[PDB]
């Protein structure tokens, strides 16, 4: 109920090291795809952990 | 009635008036997908709710 929000901006949000990692169990993108993630530019990304 | 099936993944966009009936499992990552299953291997066909 007190999820921490961190603003991620002004950088490259590489996912190669992210997706390729097998340590993860579930990861689904309901609005985008990893294939087109690299070729897409985001204004700002926030992480809620 | 879930008997209606639709494709969800494909290697590339299909040309006009092309029918695809392949049932091979899809791989969304660089890792190989051997056999009938693998890491993040998804069946291209999803039923309709």
């Amino acid at each position: 109920y007190a999820w921490n929000r961190k603003r991620i901006s002004n950088c490259v949000a590489d996912y190669s090291v992210l997706y390729n990692s097998a340590s993860f169990s579930t990861f689904k993108c309901y609005g985008v795809s990893p294939t087109k993630l690299n070729d897409l530019c985001f204004t700002n990304v926030y992480a809620d952990s | 009635n879930y008997n209606y099936l639709y494709r969800l993944f494909r290697k590339s966009n299909l040309k006009p008036f092309e029918r695809d009936i392949s049932t091979e499992i899809y791989q969304a990552g660089s890792t190989p997908c051997n056999g009938v299953e693998g890491f993040n291997c998804y069946f291209p066909l999803q039923s309709y709710g």
